[PDB]
RNA sequence: UAGCAUGCGACGCCGCCCGCCGCCCGCCCCCAGAGGCCCGUGCCAUUGGCGCCGGUCCGGCCGAAGUGCCGCGGUCGGCCCAACGGGCGGUGGAAUCCUUUGCAGACGAC
RNA sequence: CCACAGGGAUUACUGGCUUGUGGCAGCCAAGCGUUCAUAGCGACGUUGCUUUUUGAUCCUUCGAUGUCGGCUCUUCCUAUCAUUGCGAAGCAGAAUUCACCAAGUGUUGGAUUGUUCACCCACCAAUAGGGAACGUGAGCUGGGUUUAGACCGUCGUGAGACAGGUUAGUUUUACCCUACUGAUGACAGUGUCGCGAUAGUAAUUCAACCUAGUACGAGAGGAACCGUUGAUUCACACAAUUGGU
RNA sequence: GGAUGAACCGGAAGCCGGGUUACGGUGCCCAACUGCGCGCUAACCUAGAACCCACAAAGGGUGUUGGUCGAUUAAGACAGCAGGACGGUGGUCAUGGAAGUCGAAAUCCGCUAAGGAGUGUGUAACAACUCACCUGCCGAAUCAACUAGCCCCGAAAAUGGAUGGCGCUGAAGCGCGCGACCCACACCCGGCCAUCUGGGCGCCCCGAUGAGUAGGAGGGCGCGGCGGCCAUGCAA
RNA sequence: UGUUGUCGGCCGCGCCGGCGGCCAAAGCCCGGGGGCUCCGCGCCCCCGGCAGCCGUCGUCGGCACGGCCGGGC
């Protein structure tokens, strides 16, 4: 039904927290093809369904493949969750054509938050995870749980995740304490609110 | 979710689609753990395999087994639950519906005017903030 | 798939209090405290009046779910017993020619075994949780490992025994080590 | 009911035939189907299966359906059944919880398909047998529903029912 | 499940292109003007701003350029507001590809 | 097989490859010993220039084998290691894109040393009074700018590094007069104390004697002698091919 | 070990620049188990009496860069050209080569 | 002694298909191992996998795919010879025997023969097998095979012939593209110091001493772990010394 | 359409235009469903009609679901834990030796409420403990057996990983039903080119079929010089 | 020469409504009997009057739009 994340003429920020990596990538590839400029944030907190060993073997067949065969130059394998997401986008888009390459170059994937995009990130129409590993439904694996077993960028990324989360928790806690104060004096001035002839036909359309 | 599935009465449920074109329902007869008969007072009964029809919070006061007269009586006793229904939990659609009805002249002047006042309220609200602030 | 399920409720004994927050449960009694996380399918874990009843319940069930609920009940019974009554594993040193000298380093909480099979390099592994080891030497036989938490006590017990394994010739031939003699245990006055 | 599942078609008929004192004698074999298109075909499988006739040495008099029979309402149908998997057709006696004759086919087609593996070519069953609720023998879903009718247990699993949102 | 809230989303729906203006000397970009036959509801234009119109570039059906280019634009703004709307296309269109039925 | 047959280890390492020109003439460390000791009196490295080789006799130590206790020769490289100017304290941040320098606090005196730093380094050989290096602010306006930078640095916990250079006119055998710039990390105890000690170490020179003890185990880093271009036998250690 | 062509940072910064603005010429085209001007002429558009937002002086918080936001006291303003640019104009503050050599080297490079 | 027109319409030959043959495996387990199917050994029969021997076919080339063997040089597989960690034993030690995981590194030097293969000798921790156009001739080599000369044996009346042996018997090209090794090298507000997405890999193994003439053992013999020393092999580098120039 | 693809599927094509479809497909790459009702799988099985090309067998599997049949159950089961067993007589054969417990008769009863000449552990052999049956504690289903699906196993190869790729898992696998959609030059429709039906005044019109190598049959374009007719040329 | 409104033809689209087919019937209210379950609830089945409205075949009835092409009164 209406896809409630999707089009905006310009936006584009996507929350990856416990979203499904290939499902999020599929919408992101479509927004990128449409000419959007897409920033996926919290790539460390994104999820892939399936049992850890079987996810670990897929990537690992790339990791033995990272070694050989040798000029140098690529075939290449990214250790870290934004770059794993970028590797996913560079298969989702037709990846041999200027329209596709120009769409790829409009994506960025950032780990934690970049330095501040404090306009909220938004969830994709049910991309998100809880159920899609179903209760049970066996394991899932986080990209920041994959990339600890593959390497840095990850490691710095999860240490910067930690600090950016701790400080924005503190800054959230107090902004909420003032917002509640503003809400309470706002609601009392709607409880009061002066009168009507025209004006209360609108709250009979909530 | 596998969810609520069952086998009991009193529990109103709300639609995740079908024909009809409605619809809200309550489960009258309960008839294993998939199949169930859902009906409504002024709505048509159907027996569905209905995983993917989900049941709302507000519950109506009846006991187990309902034919038609009994169901009607229960509805009469309750009502109120439909209001919660017009509003809220599932339920929502009468407040929303109040929304859809509105791209229309008389309806458009009622709106500028809600707006115009809304502004006066922002201005009073803002004055208040300024006295509170410092 | 499906099938279906129900609630199971356990009386808490008077010498035990319980407190639950999120899916972490804390169980506390006069042998100490035990804190464990019960995450599982469709399944909630709660205290219906503290000092009355621990409840585990779920709205969904199948052969796998019922196995997990059965493991969960054994874990909680085990916790309740550990906080009032404790756990003990009792374990005996055996050396058939070379004196093995085992003791506890209380700082860096660990049990260290010297002259294992003539090995110059001391073998040690930690102790997990506030488990306590007593070595009641006599000849240098009996080691008693006591705690509230079974999981962590057992890993500590399994680890001492594990510390001695040699796999290199002959399962028959080399009996030098410390072996589990118990399972473990009652509670008690004296 | 809405977009079928298998209304049973009551075909009375004949067998219309020859200048010899013979003639064929009377049958139904009452067959579950979607309207005439299944019938025509259904008869050639019945005629190949029981009597051997021809196609032409079956003639069909009239067809009557059944119109909501069951009124929505219930039974947990005993079905005597044939599934084709890793060879030919194997018998099965399935008694399962359902709504109705519309539902019984699908629950069989889905259970013969998953449970029994069956793929297309297959033809249907032999019979479907109402039974009483206390009687229903074997096993899991139906036993619980039998218990639900008892009651106590219409009013058990409300005990998830009313326990999703909360009280 | 899907937790129907939802919104609605339906494919329908046909419309026609009125005519596409490709102009320069060098200040303007490009315009396309679009007519859906009746459709989007005054609410469903309004709630939205943001129609994607995807039209298949299908053989239509002499021998056509049957290519794996399906083109999908976006509707910028009503100019016509209870009917006709302005639209833009981002690749630029097929030949004189004015006319052909527009769909979502 | 297929072949053959009579099979060999492969000549000349692959961890020592690409066998290719180094990008700059002066070696560069990608990682350091860990902070496990005293504060930034512990500069993590020092420099010198290789003079040649000499040789030593020492009274030894070991005991297990046959020859023991007692005199031995062991072979020696001599390096001239004159005292080196730690000019400035460089503030590195941990970021999820790697380290990033933030701002740098400078002593009052590098002043032929920055003109030498502008000699390949930057370019054009230092004759009548040029290249230019910027002058210090008004003193304590610029020291408050610097001490406001110290404030940010010593609150947000910078991984402290030093810009240092070799004051080369203290060597003689390179008759050359030019400074060689380097990045040396500073390692030690707690991070505030580590910034403080690095500050008190840029406002005056550092000799070898303050970073290394005699006998200490030191990793030495350089750029090999150049040959030019070569074939495989003298470049990877492969065989000559034999027939007459 | 290699590695700013991941399309990066920092430090140090300079025969006329560039810091701040008048006037004109091209490209894309909100936040959010619901919400977001008092008296007037005048078809319009222009154009006049007269709480809530937008550049600003001065400073802080994520920011550790790029990058942003939000406030104590006032001022230019309301109820086209952001991200780029391209100028007519006012006011105001280096390196290659060379020559001789090499720690370097086929040339170039260093 | 050859020559010509053609053919991959048709051979040798590399490749491809097949996989009887070959190699390897699973199943079943008669049976043997004092007694004991399964420590080990294991028939008949039976199902497979590989594609590296042989056979088959005739799809590909006859306006041309250079031959065997060798060498050197890069890379790989695993059905693992050693090394690591393992399980069993008819594992008392202890030499071992079979098997599991496992491809990181090792896997040699010589005597006969063109040989591949294989036989032999001392070594060794063990001196594994299998692919990359039987890897490798715009690298080499040129001993065999396989021209023209000639001998012998056999056959043939003879010219001459043989999967019969022997002596002698040639190795072209200045790299256009591409590939990599290595050096240069614009855009961008500058040089320099840096970061580090990512790309290559570095250590392998042995002997001996401590332990201990201990454990284990009737005895004979004869271990382990660390702790120590040194050296085989590989890598990088320097040149005080010793050695070459 | 099938990733590519002489001969598989759809389909037989004049050119163009529009419409609807076939085969096949609808998560992205890629138009169009992250479609509905239900059920199975968690192995990344797995995205596969057919193909030298897509392998997987004999045989095995308390993985899991499902169907069925027999027997056993509150005249209390299955399992576990706990508890009862005197005497004939150290059972007859055989044999160093069985004597409960190498091998082989034989398996009854008094005395009894239950109480087998005994289930596995023994010492050269002699030496004890448990157990059949019966009972308690517990409380609800248990056991046997046929049949079937999917999965699992058997399952080792050579420069580098894929079902075309990203790659999914209460599905973007699989099966049983179902709804709506997409998609050719097909089929329709509009307008037009040959031949043929023919028709009508050197010309016009109605409708049908109408790819193409070898190739037959027929109409036409261009070259160069000749003749009769007919021009062009100081700018051919 | 280009464009836009339209009248006529062709095809597409969604929605609404009636009647007959299954002698019509789910149905509900009224009235009577039987069974199961025999622990009672509840479940079932059959028959007459009767609001009622159902899923599907066939058929007819009513509207509104678009695309393409052209210009009988």
């Amino acid at each position: 039904m209406v896809s409630g994340s999707g089009v905006c003429a310009k936006r584009v920020v996507v929350d990856a927290r416990h979203h499904m990596l290939g499902r999020l990538a599929s919408i992101v590839a479509k927004e990128l093809l449409n000419g959007q400029r897409v920033v996926v944030v919290r790539c460390e907190e994104i999820c892939m369904s399936g049992g850890l060993v079987r996810q670990k073997m897929k990537y690992l067949r790339f990791l033995r493949k990272r070694m050989n065969t040798k000029p140098s130059h690529g075939p290449i394998h990214f250790r870290a969750p934004a770059k794993i997401l970028w590797r996913t986008i560079r298969g989702m888009i037709p990846h041999k054509t200027a329209r596709g390459e120009a769409a790829l170059a409009r994506l960025k994937a950032y780990e934690g938050v970049p330095p501040p995009y404090d306009r909220t990130k938004r969830m994709v129409i049910p991309d998100a995870l809880k159920v899609l590993r179903l209760q049970p439904g066996h394991r899932y694996c986080l990209l920041g749980q994959l990339s600890k077993e593959v390497g840095w960028n990850y490691a710095d990324t999860i240490r910067e995740l930690e600090e950016k989360r701790k400080e924005k928790a503190k800054v959230s806690y107090d902004r909420r304490k003032q917002l509640a104060k503003l809400r309470v004096k706002a609601e009392k001035a709607a409880e009061e609110k002066l009168g009507t002839q025209l004006e209360i036909l609108a709250p009979i359309k909530y | 979710m596998p969810f609520k599935r069952f086998v009991e009465i009193g529990r109103v449920a709300l639609v995740n689609y079908g024909k009809d074109y409605g619809r809200l329902v309550v489960i009258v007869d309960v008839v294993d753990q998939n199949r169930a008969l859902v009906d409504a007072p002024d709505m048509v009964r159907c027996q569905i395999n209905f995983k993917r029809l989900s049941l709302t919070d507000i519950k109506i006061d009846i006991k187990r087994v309902p034919k038609k007269t009994t169901l009607i009586k229960a509805m009469e006793e309750a009502d109120v639950k439909n209001k919660w229904e017009n509003s809220s939990w599932g339920k929502k659609l009468i407040v929303q519906k109040r929304r859809a009805s509105l791209n229309d002249f008389d309806r458009f002047k009622v709106m500028l005017a809600k707006i115009k006042r809304g502004g006066a309220i922002r201005q009073e609200l803002a004055k208040l903030k300024k006295t509170a602030a410092a | 798939m499906k099938t279906i399920l129900a609630s199971e409720t356990m009386e808490i004994p008077e010498g035990v209090t319980v407190q639950v927050a999120a899916k972490v449960v804390t169980v506390e009694g006069p042998r100490g405290k035990l804190t464990r996380n019960f995450k599982h399918l469709n399944l909630d874990f709660q205290l219906l009046e503290g000092g009355r009843k621990l409840q585990v319940d779920a709205w969904f069930g199948t052969r796998r779910t019922m196995a997990a609920i059965r493991t969960a009940i054994s874990h909680v019974q085990n916790l309740i017993t550990g906080v009032t009554k404790g756990y003990r594993y009792k374990m005996r040193f055996v050396y058939a020619h070379f004196p093995i000298n085992a003791s506890i380093t209380n700082s860096n909480t660990a049990i260290e075994i010297r002259n294992f099979l003539g090995e110059k390099k001391v073998r040690k592994v930690d102790m997990l949780e506030g488990v306590t080891i007593l070595r009641s030497e006599k000849v240098k036989d009996e080691l008693v490992l006591d705690g509230n938490d079974i999981e962590l006590v057992s890993r500590s017990a399994a680890l001492i025994n594990q510390k001695c394994h040699v796999k290199n010739k002959d399962i028959r031939k080399f009996l030098d080590g410390i072996y589990v003699s118990d399972k473990g245990t009652i509670t008690e006055d004296a | 009911m809405g977009a079928f599942r298998f209304h049973q078609y009551q075909v009375v008929g004949r067998g219309l035939p020859t200048p010899t004192d013979e003639h064929p004698k009377i049958y139904r074999m009452k067959l579950w189907a979607t309207n005439e298109v299944r019938a025509k075909s259904k008869f050639w499988y019945f005629l190949r299966k029981l009597k051997k006739v021809k196609k032409s040495n079956g003639q069909i008099l009239a067809i009557n359906e059944i119109f909501e029979k069951n009124p929505t309402t219930i039974k947990n149908y005993g079905i005597w059944l044939r599934y084709q998997s890793r060879t030919g057709y194997h018998n099965m006696y399935k008694e399962y919880r359902d709504t109705t004759l519309n539902g019984a086919v699908e629950q069989m087609y889905t259970e013969m398909a998953s449970r029994h593996r069956v793929r297309f070519p297959c033809i249907q069953i032999i019979k479907t047998a109402t039974v009483h609720f206390k009687l229903c023998k074997r096993d899991n879903t139906k036993q619980f529903h039998k218990s639900d009718i008892k009651f106590p247990l219409v009013y058990r699993k409300v005990r998830p029912p009313t326990r999703k949102l909360k009280t | 499940m899907k937790g129907r809230q939802g919104q609605r989303v339906r494919l329908y729906v046909r419309g026609t292109i009125l005519g596409y203006k490709r102009s320069k000397s060098n200040q303007y970009e490009n315009t396309s003007l679009l007519q859906i036959e009746g459709v989007n509801t005054k609410e469903e234009v309004g709630w939205y701003a943001g129609k994607r119109i995807a039209y298949v570039y299908k053989a239509k059906t002499k021998s056509n350029d049957s290519t794996i280019r399906c083109i999908w634009g976006k509707v910028t703004r009503p100019h016509g507001n209870s009917g006709v709307v302005r639209a833009k296309f981002r690749s630029n269109l097929p030949p004189t590809s004015m006319g052909k039925k527009v769909r979502v | 097989m297929s072949h053959r047959k009579f099979e060999h280890p492969r000549h000349g390492s692959l961890g020592f490859l690409p066998r290719k020109r180094c990008s700059r003439h002066r070696g560069k460390v990608k990682s350091f010993p860990k902070d496990d000791q005293q504060k930034p009196c512990h500069l993590t490295a020092f420099l010198g220039y290789k003079a040649g080789m000499t040789h030593i006799v020492r009274e030894v130590e070991k005991p297990g084998s046959k020859l023991h206790k007692k005199e031995t020769c062991e072979a020696v490289t001599i390096i001239e290691t004159p005292p080196l100017v730690i000019v400035g304290l460089v503030a590195y941040v941990k970021t999820p894109r790697g380290l990033r320098t933030l701002n740098s606090v400078w002593a009052q005196h590098l002043s032929e040393d920055v003109r030498r730093r502008f000699y390949k380094n930057w370019c054009k050989s230092k004759k009548k009074a040029f290249t230019k290096y910027a002058l210090k602010y008004d003193s304590d306006a610029g020291k408050k700018e610097i001490q406001l930078q110290l404030e940010k640095m010593k609150k947000y916990a910078t991984i402290v590094r030093v810009i240092a250079h070799t004051q080369i006119r203290k060597m003689k055998g390179l008759k050359q007069k030019k400074a060689h710039l380097m990045e040396i990390q500073v390692n030690g105890g707690t991070i505030a104390d580590k910034v403080d000690y690095g500050y008190k170490f840029f406002e005056k020179e550092v000799p070898v004697e303050a970073v290394f003890q005699k006998d200490e185990m030191v990793d030495i880093i350089g750029v090999t002698k150049g040959k030019g271009y070569e074939g495989v036998v003298t470049r990877w250690g492969v065989t000559r091919l034999p027939r007459k």
